[PDB]
DNA sequence: TCATATTATTACGCCAGACAGGG
DNA sequence: CCCTGTCTGGCGTCCTCTCACCTATGA
RNA sequence: UUGAUUUGGUGAGAGG
């Protein structure tokens, strides 16, 4: 079964894989997160309501009164989006917060407040959402893309080679919140441990213990496992665990229970450690020379006379036990100081610390922290005690605490916000276990360490930071609160939250202006992934392993789709089928494969999951039950592609399109592309200007009609039925019962969005493609809008191309192109441009909007009015006046009026003036207020009496069982209708149910046109300030020409270089030209192959389309029809898509025969695509070779090229890149201010900067009288140009150099310091 | 000045030296009322560092800044770093008379000259119109004239062609690294709205046609007219100054043009018929009975100049082919029939044109490399050498060398699972067999490509090169090597991981065979470490260039002989392989320190003072000379400056 | 409108060049 | 006193094109 | 004597 309008081109598809899951919603990044951030979501995550419930209720210190919060709310938009764009505003909601304050008495924690008071106050704007993903901020649409970015949570990086330049590691440990204070801690190559607080000085890092209250003693009970010596009979005997003894060289004579274990001079082996533990070896006697290198572990006195031995991390010396010995401390406690394993770190770290108490290290940390200003007690402990464990200004969020209690191996996942002593000693101690050797590092560009920030977390930060900024002026203006004298709007401000949100919305490097020329480039510019921005990395500095792909990249971030140049893989783009984590890292799609059979349940995975599991390749053979085929399938275990059995697995890849994403997954036959031309197909493909007809993809992949309806620039039906089809204005949609709600009648009007100016000056037009009274369903396309042919997506058109070199006119990756191309604009594009017009009040008077134009003569008031401002539509171009805006006393007179820029044409499409209240010229301004006046009437009544003639037949339609009378129900026409009472018989209230909607209907239009007038009624909407605000919209149509750029979707660039007349083409002998010439010899180089299975394919597609074409034309019955397309739709190995044909009721197949004649559709998808013996079999069912080259003649010479040469379609685009923006020239004209040199830029009149090396070329030849006037005639020096200049038109090439001025200015800028440099002797 | 709008744009040194007026208003004001000392020492260091910032801001503890945290710019930033005044407004300038356009190919061009479109041709030359137009007669005053142009009537497009005729202008590509990328053209006006660049020229400035730009300048002045004539002219930039190779070597159509042209097939039409000349061999190709490569006797008159400045005629016949004849109705006169008798690669177009530049001079190599870029490009329209899918011969031994491979691969891995063999030797030894299979692959493949034809001629068959459309763009050297011909047709390799490791499992699956996913995005790997690579080698490219032009700078030819007898011993470079750089190409065109003993003994071969071009190094390579004691530069005595013979031969003269 | 005058983030990679520390 | 980690400054590609956005305060 | 403001500076994106 089809849906209406895909049972007009159902597409061949090719595809052996049964896809498992549809492809997700393309824009539901930025939807979903931003509608994360507005949402009434209680229990208070995330969202708004998480900035109220951190932020709120405020309590001043002690001042007894308590602001708290209840509900907010968004009005609606006062401007809906179209005409918010066309008057320049915020597409913005208002923010109507209940606050409740609530007012104490003296001695109230539990008593109850002495008066309340509460109100819907009013704070900020925020700017809400379209519904297709995009904001309007001012006037401009743009675009906040989602962001990349450390994820919070402990890392153990290493940085391994570069320091120390000794070939030593380090190894730092970074604990980095989602807010507040960084914390990392380093090794130094001197073996001891250093902490450090946001990049500053560095303190050795126990001082950090010392400040949590540990003694010297607990620290070594952490980091340090005690070794026993006990006072015995002779020589203090020791306590031997043999796990201690592990890879060291015996130093003594190991021997108990009268046995010599080990002897002097070898290693202790684990066989010897085997022997240990089977004969039960713990007390061995040791010789003094064992003890006189350790550490003690804890502090001991002596007792009789009362003072101290030792204190802790004290290396030991035959005297020291001397004393120790003699004084009755039996047990002696020493630190276990393996050089293989357990290093003591900690304790030469306690060595190098200079503080010995808490508070000394609390005043080392405030001085590290806080220089200058004094350390007093108070002040160190609330900054340390603010600094990690305070809930304002440290606060890793549940990102943070999952990815902290897992790199640390701890069980749970949620927990407090804020880090304790246990996380800080946790982190030192996996930090040290790594230094040991157990457990490893891990990597920054591995996206299970890698969170992705969207819209909704970004502006709910920076609402959070208006939110403070708002409750620190609460707690202002409470401390001086007197009561009852003020409500809550002298408290609180509606000012610095909207300034906040709209210097994210509007300043920011992420929220940045929409890339519109194109479906798919509006739809890949929002599914973007950024690494830069604020906390992120730059673009001039890193760097090589983050500019590159990491194994976690499959089928989270497209592997293909990066732009090439200074940010190569920092401005990812992200995959088909990724959504995002409840935690915002990138999981994908994955078939759970539990055993032999492969389930269709789908599963999603991050990558600090699918390292876990084994994952199989998408095109693996499975038939007819799911049981893989072979006995072996390449999967992936731990980021490494590797052969695996077949029953191991635990998922599969859902669909073979996941890895790419939608920029390119459009491209046909990308598996036989190179990944370099794939990247530069991809990028370009995003640069396609929308053509004047659209023109279907011969060879697509089928993922267009996902871009085109998912991308809003297309009419997609909301409630299926019929039609009505006035559609000049709007197309009307009448419903269907089922999806028609009881009250609300309802049908449904859609605006089409005519001519008008999208932000790359391209032409965003929307054109019906269903006739009238024609059956749609839900979700069905209804209006084609920019580069869309009835719900595809048309970006570029499909033209027969030959491979071959004809003349050296193709010769670099120039493209030849015939003139059947141009003559049939089937290029020819539209731009629109916006050209403003103001009379601002500089000085010496107001401008002024007057055709009498002054000097200038009867070429002024011409284009214009009796008297001034471009009429409507002409054929305009450079050196015109559109808006007469010129000043007296600024003969003194002046020619401001804003005319057509130089070297453009076109027509005047619309002319906007909300100018200041005055303009009207002779009465224009009101002559045209009377017109929309009786324009809004008439629509309300013609409407109201729509439904109303709809209801008066319903009415009829009901009356049967409370009156069915023919004869006795024609009464009054206009009058009444309904004289009878229906009263039950069966619930027929219907009769006075219809009675309340016309009588509430005339009751609200009435109430609708008393508005309409009063919104009519007045002098125009905008801000204040600016005075004459006028826009003039020209639209130039280019066309094509030698010099522009076009190019296929393969990476194959190309500047067209001959316009050929059509008889000069080579033709084969049908008599046909070629459209195209391409150039072969780009192929081998640039490996891109599948431009070539694209032209085949595309010639096979046609050859089914001239087929039909002859099958139609010679006009055959439908049976002869509906076999050949029961034929071409079968066609070859197992696909998905055969066709029921038969059920198409002898009218459906013709009209599918109507939309086919152009050549048949054909998806090719993107790794599961058409095979060449396909390809083949396809040529032969069309009536062409099956080597897919056709001997050509020669239009010149009528001769046959030897040797066939390859003819087909292939679809090439015409890329943005005009050569009539290009070309500039400059003689003589305006400069700059500080310089004498010339301006830069084409808008600005130019000329071109003749740069460090060019000079360096010119002395590389001998060109002394060159370079010197290019660097003081041509550029700077002032006497010079102008003799020069007198000099050229007298006709005497001399030049009279002088010197330079930006030289001089160079001398008073040296001279302007302490410097005097001079000019010496003549 | 003021932007657009009602409010001044100030700039920041208003605001540093208001600040130090400020301050020093308020301390000449406490010195006034008598203020006490800690006062008066913090107005005065107030004084101090405001005067410290206005100077070299941020040079002191961190910089001040008034909009919004950005600092603001201060004198010495005015003068240092890349946008101050050196290196952005003294060494660079902004330039009038200038333009910038879309480049494009118009192959009808003389290599001498470029087109150059009729708006910025009326654009660029507007004061030279008006002193047409002034010495006419046609106007008075300057107004009438520029109201002329503005118009553009009908009148001044005759002043615009008599004003361009013969006055070159300087093209000029954006990245411009060495000389050749700034050359002068004479204009040919066009058409259109795109500078129309001659192919051959392009090589020179690394200018593809995928969407560049070019500069044109204008030469005002006459000394400058001249210097573009006479240095500039595209027509003197024929060799590269780098060493001695041509640069307006023929690039890609043109030597598949001249391949397909002189080539040989066992049978053609016209096979072994005689003719009495090239002209007939041209008359025969056109009427349609002889083919373009059927081999021929043809009888040519080559021109030898044995004599001294004289051409002596030998006219014989060669057994050729049809193509080679009329290619050699192209050939100058001086040059041997043996340089077309050959199949004509790239490197043999080049030494072709090389042999032509060292025979006959400059003005029959500038016509020469027009009518070899001419026939080239007629013959490859002629050709029609396209591209298929067929082209690409999938060997059909590639699968049973995969399985063999695979085979061995199980063979290593079951001795893994029995623990015989190391982990790094299992590694070593599945790349080691990877390799050999990439190969094996390749000798089948470039079999199956170089000599797949194999036609009858008039009994049993016989093999010779193929005609295939991928191996005539390879074994040419149009575009295209071993590697990428490899790719797309047998294995694609070991591809590596960004770790720097190879991987051990190959993507065994070429171009024309579909890639997987697996393998696709490991090719992704290795492709997106190139991009990386050269994205961020151009930087260093550049800086490298810049420090080498600033370190020379000053070194200039100031004599003709500094008078010495040191210079180093140059001899061949031989690192432990073959011989890898011949004396010859070291020794070419250096003037000789002490004169050369011939190596039998002590006999005057070359004198103490010779340059040592072409026909001496022929002298000292039959004599097998050992090494040759040559002047060098940094063994120069020129005070400020290098000597004539110090530096030795010109290098593109 | 017309003088008043500066604070609560961190996440480059060498590579010279100068400086306090210690055998 | 001669090695020495450590800290501080100083580099980091040319040419071009499009768009938007610009200090608070205040009797 | 017959006319006028971007360069300034930031951010984002693009081409070769
Ligand atoms: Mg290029
Ligand atoms: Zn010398």
């Amino acid at each position: 079964v089809y849906s209406y309008t895909e049972k007009k081109r159902i597409r061949k598809d090719f595809g052996k894989r049964p896809q498992v899951l549809d492809v997700p919603y393309l824009l539901s990044i930025q939807l979903d997160s931003f509608q994360k951030f507005i949402e009434q979501d209680p229990e208070g995550q995330y969202g708004l309501e998480a900035a109220f419930r951190s932020v709120f209720p405020i309590q001043s210190y002690s001042g007894n009164s308590e602001l708290q919060y209840v509900s907010y709310r968004l009005g609606e938009p006062v401007f809906d989006v179209q005409e918010c764009q066309i008057r320049g505003v915020t597409y913005s909601a208002p923010l109507r917060v209940k606050l409740r304050l609530v007012i104490y008495e003296r001695e109230a924690p539990e008593g109850t407040v002495k008066d309340i008071k509460e109100q819907e106050v009013y704070m900020g704007e925020i700017p809400l959402m379209t519904d297709n993903g995009t904001f309007v901020i001012n006037g401009t649409e743009r675009v906040i893309v989602s962001q990349l970015h450390r994820s919070p949570g402990v890392f153990f990086d290493s940085d391994k080679g570069k320091t120390h330049s000794s070939g030593k590691v380090l190894y730092n440990a970074r604990i980095i919140p989602y807010r507040g204070s960084w914390l990392d801690f380093e090794f130094d190559p001197k073996d001891n441990l250093f902490v450090r607080i946001d990049r500053r000085r560095k303190l050795p890092a126990t001082i950090i213990l010392r400040a949590l209250n540990y003694t010297t003693e607990q620290i070594l009970d952490l980091f340090f496992e005690k070794v026993i010596f006990e006072i015995r009979d002779n020589k203090l005997q020791m306590e031997l665990v043999p796990e201690r003894l592990r890879g060291e060289t015996a130093s003594f004579d190991i021997e108990a229970n009268g046995k010599v274990y080990v002897e002097k001079g070898r290693r202790i082996t684990a066989r010897h450690i085997r022997q240990l533990e089977k004969d039960d070896v713990k007390l061995i006697e040791v010789p003094v020379e064992y003890i006189a290198g350790k550490v003690v572990a804890k502090d001991y006195i002596d007792e009789s006379t009362g003072e101290l031995i030792c204190a802790a991390n004290m290396e030991l010396s035959l005297d020291l036990l001397a004393k120790l010995s003699q004084s009755g401390h039996k047990r002696i406690e020493t630190l276990f100081t393996n050089d293989l394993d357990h290093g003591p770190y900690i304790s030469e770290t306690l060595r190098v610390d200079p503080t010995n108490d808490r508070l000394s290290a609390l005043v080392e940390i405030y001085r590290m922290m806080r220089p200058g200003e004094p350390p007093t007690r108070e002040a160190a402990e609330s900054l340390f005690e603010n600094l990690f464990f305070s809930e304002d200004r440290y606060d890793l969020s549940a990102v943070g605490r999952m990815k902290f209690n897992r790199s640390l191996l701890r069980e749970e996942i949620e927990g407090s916000g804020i880090l304790s002593k246990d996380d800080i000693i946790d982190v030192m101690k996996k930090l040290i276990d790594i230094r040991n050797g157990k457990g490893e590092v891990d990597d920054i560009d591995h996206l299970g360490n890698r969170r992705i920030r969207s819209v909704g977390e970004m502006a709910e930060n920076q609402f959070r930071v208006g939110l403070v900024r708002v409750e620190r002026a609460v707690k202002e203006r409470l401390s001086l609160g007197d009561l009852d004298t003020l409500m809550p709007q002298d408290m609180i401000n509606a000012k610095p939250i909207s300034a906040a949100v709209k210097e994210f919305f509007g300043s920011s490097q992420l929220s940045q202006f929409m890339d519109q020329n194109n479906p798919l480039s509006e739809i890949t510019h929002k599914r973007r992934i950024s690494a830069l921005g604020p906390g992120g990395l730059t673009r001039e500095r890193a760097g090589f392993e983050v500019r590159d792909v990491h194994p976690t990249h499959y089928g989270r971030v497209c592997p293909i789709e990066t732009p090439e140049g200074p940010n190569i893989g920092l401005i990812n783009s992200l995959s088909v089928y990724a959504q995002t984590n409840e935690y915002g890292f990138l999981e994908t799609p994955y078939r759970k494969v539990t055993d032999g059979v492969v389930t269709d349940e789908i599963h999603y995975l991050s990558a600090i999951e699918e390292g876990n599991y084994v994952i199989a390749q998408a095109n693996s053979n499975l038939d007819e039950e799911g049981h893989f085929v072979e006995d072996l399938v390449t999967c992936r275990s731990k980021g490494e592609s590797s052969l695996f059995s077949r029953d191991q697995v635990d998922y599969m890849d859902v669909s073979t399109q996941q890895v790419v994403s939608v920029g390119a997954s459009l491209i046909p036959f990308l598996e036989h592309d190179d990944a370099n031309r794939a990247l530069m197909g991809a990028n370009m493909q995003r640069q396609a200007v929308p053509t004047l007809r659209a023109d279907k993809p011969l060879v697509g992949t089928g993922m267009e009609r996902a871009v085109a309806v998912d991308s809003g620039v297309t009419a997609v039906a909301k409630r299926g039925g019929v039609v009505q089809y006035v559609d000049a204005s709007r197309i009307v949609i009448k419903v269907n019962e089922d999806e028609m709600y009881p009250g609300e009648a309802g049908i449904d009007i859609y605006n089409l969005t005519k001519y008008t100016r999208s932000n790359q000056n391209t032409c965003i037009n929307q054109m019906p493609c269903v006739s009238l009274g024609e059956p749609v369903e839900r979700g069905d396309v209804l209006a084609d809008g920019p580069s869309t042919d009835l719900g595809e997506l048309a970006l570029g058109q499909n033209m027969r191309v030959a491979f071959m070199p004809w003349n050296g006119y193709n010769f670099e990756d120039s493209i030849l192109v015939s003139e059947r191309v141009v003559q049939e604009d089937r290029f020819t594009t539209i731009h629109i441009q916006e050209l403003a017009c103001v009379s601002r009040d500089t000085k010496l008077g107001p401008e002024e909007i007057t055709a009498d134009i002054p000097n200038v003569g009867e070429a002024a008031l011409s284009k214009l009015d009796e008297s001034g401002i471009v009429y409507i539509g002409a054929e305009v171009t450079g050196g015109d006046i559109l808006v007469g805006k010129v000043t007296p006393k600024g003969s003194d007179v002046k020619d401001s009026s804003l005319r057509v820029p130089n070297g453009v044409s076109g027509t005047v499409i619309d002319v906007q003036v909300f100018t200041r209240d005055g303009v009207e010229k002779d009465k224009r301004a009101l002559e045209i207020e009377e017109m929309q006046l009786k324009q809004a009437k008439k629509d309300l009544s013609e409407e109201l009496q729509i439904l109303e003639a709809g209801l008066f037949s319903r009415i009829r339609a009901v009356l049967v069982a409370g009156g069915v009378e023919a004869e006795k129900l024609d009464k009054l026409p206009r009058d009444r209708w309904l004289e009878l009472g229906l009263t039950d018989e069966e619930k027929q209230n219907q009769l006075e149910q219809l009675a309340e909607q016309y009588d509430e209907l005339k009751h609200e239009f009435e109430k609708k046109l008393e508005a309409k007038r009063r919104k009519i009624t007045q002098g125009d909407d905008l801000a204040p300030g600016v005075l004459k605000i006028v826009k003039v919209y020209l639209a130039v149509k280019r066309r094509i020409q030698p010099g522009d750029k076009m190019a296929g979707r393969h990476g194959n660039k190309g500047v067209i270089s001959k316009i050929n007349p059509i008889e000069d083409m080579p033709y084969d002998e049908n008599g046909t030209p070629v459209d195209i010439v391409l150039n072969p010899l780009g192929v081998p180089s640039r490996m891109n192959i599948g431009q070539i299975l694209e032209t085949h394919l595309g010639m096979a597609a046609k050859g089914i389309g001239d087929k039909i074409n002859a099958m139609l034309k010679q006009q055959q019955e439908v049976a002869k029809l509906r076999e050949f397309i029961q034929r071409a739709y079968d066609l070859g190995a197992d696909v998905r898509q055969k066709v029921d044909l038969s059920t198409f009721s002898d009218e459906e197949v013709m009209r599918l025969a109507e939309n086919l004649r152009k050549g048949m559709p054909i998806a090719t998808p993107v790794f599961d695509g058409a095979k060449e013996a396909e390809i083949k079999e396809l040529l032969k069912l069309g009536d062409l070779p099956t080597s897919g080259q056709i001997r050509l003649y020669d239009g010149r010479t009528g001769e046959q090229f030897e040797r066939p040469v390859t003819v087909g379609y292939m679809y090439m685009l015409k890329l943005n890149h005009l050569v009539d923006d290009k070309m500039h020239a400059r003689s003589t004209g305006s400069y700059s201010l500080v310089t004498q040199q010339p301006l830069g830029g084409k808008a600005q009149f130019g000329g071109q900067r003749f740069g460090e090396m060019e000079v360096w070329a010119l002395e590389a030849y001998g060109a002394a009288y060159t370079l010197q006037e290019m660097l003081t005639v041509k550029s700077d020096d002032v006497n010079g140009r102008t003799k020069m200049y007198k000099n050229i038109v007298d006709g005497n090439h001399q030049m009279e150099p002088g010197m330079p001025e930006s030289f001089n200015v160079l001398l008073k800028e040296i001279r302007s310091l302490g410097i005097n440099i001079e000019l010496e002797d003549e | 000045v003021p932007l657009d709008g009602g409010r001044f744009a100030t700039s920041d040194l208003n605001d540093l030296y208001r600040r130090v007026i400020n301050r020093n208003n308020r301390l000449k004001r406490l010195l006034d009322l008598a203020a006490p000392d800690i006062i008066v020492r913090n107005e005065k260091r107030m004084l101090q560092e405001a005067v410290d910032a206005l100077l070299d801001n941020g040079r002191r503890g961190r910089a001040i800044t008034g909009s919004n945290k950005r600092p603001l710019k201060s004198l010495a930033d005015m003068i240092k770093g890349k946008q101050g005044r050196f290196r952005q407004n003294l060494l660079g300038k902004r330039v009038d008379y200038s333009g910038r356009s879309v480049i494009t190919v118009g192959p009808y061009l003389r290599l001498h000259q470029c087109g150059l479109p009729k708006k910025m041709a009326l654009e660029l030359f507007k004061p030279f119109i008006y002193g047409k137009l002034e010495l006419r007669g046609l106007a008075t005053t300057i107004k009438a004239a520029k109201k002329m142009v503005e118009r553009e009537e009908a009148v001044v497009w005759d002043i615009l062609d008599e004003v361009i005729r013969e006055h070159p202008v300087l093209l000029n590509r954006a990245p411009t690294l060495h000389r050749l990328g700034i050359q002068a053209f004479e204009p040919v006006l066009i058409e259109g709205k795109a500078i129309q660049l001659h192919p051959l020229v392009c090589a020179a400035y690394n200018a593809d046609f995928d969407g560049d730009q070019m500069a044109v300048h204008v030469p005002l002045t006459l000394e400058a007219q001249l210097e573009a004539r006479a240095l500039m002219m595209s027509t003197n930039n024929i060799l590269s100054p780098a060493n001695g190779e041509p640069i307006i070597v023929p690039s890609q159509d043109v030597v598949l043009g001249l391949y397909y042209m002189t080539r040989d097939c066992v049978n053609a039409k016209g096979e072994g018929m005689v003719l009495t000349g090239p002209k007939e061999a041209e008359r025969l190709y056109r009427s349609g009975l002889a083919s373009l490569h059927a081999r021929v006797k043809v009888r040519i008159t080559e021109y030898e100049k044995d004599a001294n400045g004289e051409l002596v005629a030998k006219t014989s016949l060669k057994d050729t082919t049809v193509g080679r004849a009329i290619l050699w109705m192209i050939v100058p006169k001086g040059l041997p029939y043996s340089i077309v008798n050959q199949a004509l690669g790239k490197k043999a177009i080049s030494k072709m044109l090389n042999t032509c530049y060292r025979i006959l001079g400059l003005k029959p190599t500038v016509i020469f490399a027009d009518q070899i870029m001419y026939t080239g490009f007629a013959y490859a329209a002629r050709s029609g050498a396209s591209v298929g899918i067929d082209d690409m011969v999938i060997p059909e031994k590639k699968h049973e060398i995969i399985s063999e491979a695979e085979a061995e691969v199980a063979e290593i891995q079951e001795q893994f699972q029995s623990g015989l063999v190391t982990a790094g030797e299992r590694y070593n030894k599945v790349i080691d067999i990877w390799a050999a299979a990439n190969d094996r692959v390749s000798k089948a493949m470039m079999d199956n490509l170089q000599t797949e034809t194999v036609i009858n001629r008039d009994g049993q068959e016989e093999k010779q090169v193929s005609f295939n459309s991928i191996y005539m763009m390879a074994d040419s050297g149009a575009r295209g090597s071993a590697a990428q011909i490899r790719q797309l047709a047998g294995m694609r390799g070991l591809m590596a991981k960004p770790d720097g490791s190879i991987i051990e499992t190959p993507i065994t699956a070429n171009f024309r065979e579909g890639l997987n996913v697996l393998q696709y995005f490991i090719s992704t790997h290795g492709a997106r470490k190139g991009l990386a690579d050269t994205a961020l080698k151009t930087a260093n490219s550049g800086y490298l260039t810049r420090r080498l032009v600033d370190v020379a700078q000053d070194l200039v030819v100031t004599e003709d002989d500094c008078g010495t007898h040191e210079g180093i011993m140059m001899t061949p470079v031989i690192e432990g392989g073959d011989v890898k750089e011949p004396l010859r190409d070291r020794v070419l065109g250096r003037v000789t320190a002490e004169d050369v003993l011939k190596p039998g003994t002590a006999d005057i071969l070359v004198p103490r003072n010779t340059l040592l071009h072409e026909q001496w190094c022929d002298l000292l390579e039959e004599n097998s000379v050992d090494a040759v004691k040559v002047r060098s530069v940094v063994s120069c005595d020129t005070d400020f400056g290098v000597c004539a013979h110090c530096y030795g031969r010109d290098l593109a003269r």
